[PDB]
DNA sequence: CTGGAGAATCCCGGTCTGCAGGCCGCTCAATTGGTCGTAGACAGCTCTAGCACCGCTTAAACGCACGTACGCGCTGTCCCCCGC
């Protein structure tokens, strides 16, 4: 009569190992085409979009995110952590050049 | 021979700004080599873009687009004010 | 069109990081991230309809951002070409 | 009648007649057009007059009355836009602006 | 006598006449070399095996009859001079090299 | 209207070192993209290697150079060997 | 021969200083010959090869600059 | 060490289906042949700078003594992120 829970950690390991073999997107469509609208809402009105536009923006935004948590994986790592900080990303956003 | 650069102009522009401040070679070799970076960046851009919707000609509006994607914001907008008067202002000249 | 950032979900995010290699994540992380690429799409969108203004169109295609993403350094294949 | 440069009647200082001439040697389109040249040497004669105004700023806060290398780094590593546009332009003798982490410092 | 194309000529799968077409058409110079389509042609036909040559082996190896582009990524990023000439380009629905350090393994 | 694409010469090669291996279109597509990508560095590359010697031609030559500047090492001598011997198989037939 | 041991450590504290550096570790100095070594190669080798396309046998600073120019690496001041 | 237990994953048939690849008609871009103009290949000339050498001079690198603070290991606390 144990609930029968797994240790911290050893979920994220298997998930981490589900998704670096996966090729999908991550993230939900709708939602993601919606922020693109209202982004170029701010630079010119009544914008049509091509449905291989957004797409092309999800998979280039995914990719950066994804290289760019690598990154900070990386940097939290040179720091004996186990847990990401948002100084990390700082730091390797300021690195990268983009900062 | 003879080589061409951008010497007379740029000591023009400085006394315009500052009418008393002097400049050392290197520095205005510096400025020869920037002024041929921008001028290469902004041409290529041009003929990027001319490439792009298929047309044999550059014009005026092409250097607008390239500069509003190469230069950042306040930068763009007064270049593109510069530009724009130079080009009303020799048109009706 | 307001309050879409928040549409990234806590998550998509963590999906994210966990094809990104990261196995423990902050709390104070998401907000970050969705600033950050928030960033990372104002720039991209700019140049992309830069690029359709100058062809005197309405609809954005797939091939302005191509141009776009070339533009910054990040070349992606398989949209176009 | 008279030679009368394009500068002068776009009242510019940089050469558009050369700048035409490069943009038609340049093997960037087929033609050219007119209005072309003069916004482009509008355009550099704009960036050249507000980079020369903040060298002569820097160089005048050194109380010399010759930019130097020197002033030219900080004038471009100072302005925001500048430098972001030099961002992989490396210019010689320009040193480096100076800055010391807090961390460092004496406490 | 009958056309002979000179991808026979020089025993190349890729269109050598397209490739002069191309290159006068880009601007690239004012007058192109008669060799000078066909090196590019060899070029880019043995990059070309490089690539699918890896690729197929990627997609034997996960036992598929098709290269699909997670294959394709595979074969650039497993391969060092491939990555290297790749360095800059995303591969769409190309996903990740499987990839985790070490200290973050359960111990 | 009718686009072209590198397409045919791709299930070419492919058939050539891999007979039994099919292909889905957007990897082929990713291969287009690719050779297009390729062809268009060596160009520029070309194109700033003559600019820079006062050149009219774009010959065998600059593509050689431009193939060694772009490419890494091993790929860079296989490539240089696949175009000589392309340039004289052609050259004598 | 040793060339690259006429990097001194000297040298290399002045440029870590310049850098910002206050605390250097003493493993550090290979490291930064090494790295200097590779980018030395990677310059190098496309100067040469413009040079050689140039038919020449003096290299020039413009190879140097366009080599510099095509890393991502602008320099100014000499050309 | 070490069996059980439970959850997660793999695998092997069995079924369906969209597209990969082959086939076909056509057409326009590649080809062939001939003209002509001119870019650069080539030989030749000049003289600049790049290489080498030598002798002083002295600032810098080097070696070494010495001392201390900092990177690192260790320990205890708590809170906050993960598994559900």
């Amino acid at each position: 009569k144990k609930p029968h829970r797994y240790r911290p950690g050893t979920v994220a390991l298997r998930e981490i190992r589900r998704y670096q073999k996966s090729t999908e997107l991550l993230i939900r469509k709708l939602p993601f085409q919606r922020l693109v609208r209202e982004i170029a809402q701010d630079f010119k009105t009544d914008l049509r979009f091509q449905s291989s536009a957004v797409m092309a923006l999800q998979e280039a935004s995914e990719a950066y995110l994804v290289a760019l948590f690598e990154d900070t994986n990386l940097c939290a790592i040179h720091a004996k952590r186990v847990t990401i900080m948002p100084k990390d990303i700082q730091l390797a956003r300021r690195i990268r050049g983009e900062r | 021979t003879r080589k061409e650069s951008y010497a007379i102009y740029v000591y023009k522009v400085l006394k315009q700004v500052h009418p008393d401040t002097g400049i050392s070679s290197k520095a205005m070799s510096i400025m020869n080599s920037f002024v041929n970076d921008v001028f290469e960046r902004i041409a290529g851009e041009a003929s990027r873009l001319a490439h792009y919707n298929k047309r044999s000609t550059i014009t005026s509006r092409e250097i607008q687009t390239a500069v509003r994607l190469l230069l950042p914001g306040e930068l763009a907008k007064h270049a593109v004010s510069e530009g724009t008067k130079a080009v009303t202002k020799y048109t009706s000249a | 069109l307001r309050d879409n950032i928040q549409g990234i979900t806590k998550p998509a995010i963590r999906r994210l990081a966990r094809r990104g290699g990261v196995k423990r994540i902050s709390g104070l992380i998401y907000e970050e991230t969705r600033g950050v690429l928030k960033v990372f799409l104002e720039n991209v969108i700019r140049d992309a309809v830069t690029y359709t203004e100058h062809a005197k169109r309405k609809t954005v295609t797939a091939m302005d951002v191509v141009y776009a993403l070339k533009r910054q350094g990040r070349t992606l294949y398989g949209f176009g070409g | 009648a008279k030679a009368k440069t394009r500068s002068s009647r776009a009242g510019l200082q940089f050469p558009v007649g050369r700048v035409h001439r490069l943009l038609r040697k340049g093997n960037y389109a087929e033609r050219v057009g007119a209005g072309a040249p003069v916004y482009l040497a509008a355009v550099l004669e704009y960036l050249t007059a507000e980079i020369l105004e903040l060298a002569g700023n820097a160089a005048r806060d050194n109380k010399k009355t010759r930019i130097i290398p020197r002033h030219l780094q900080l004038a471009v590593r100072n302005d925001e836009e500048l430098n972001k546009l030099l961002g992989r332009v490396t210019i010689a003798q320009g040193g480096v602006l100076p800055n010391i982490q807090s961390v460092l410092l004496p406490k």
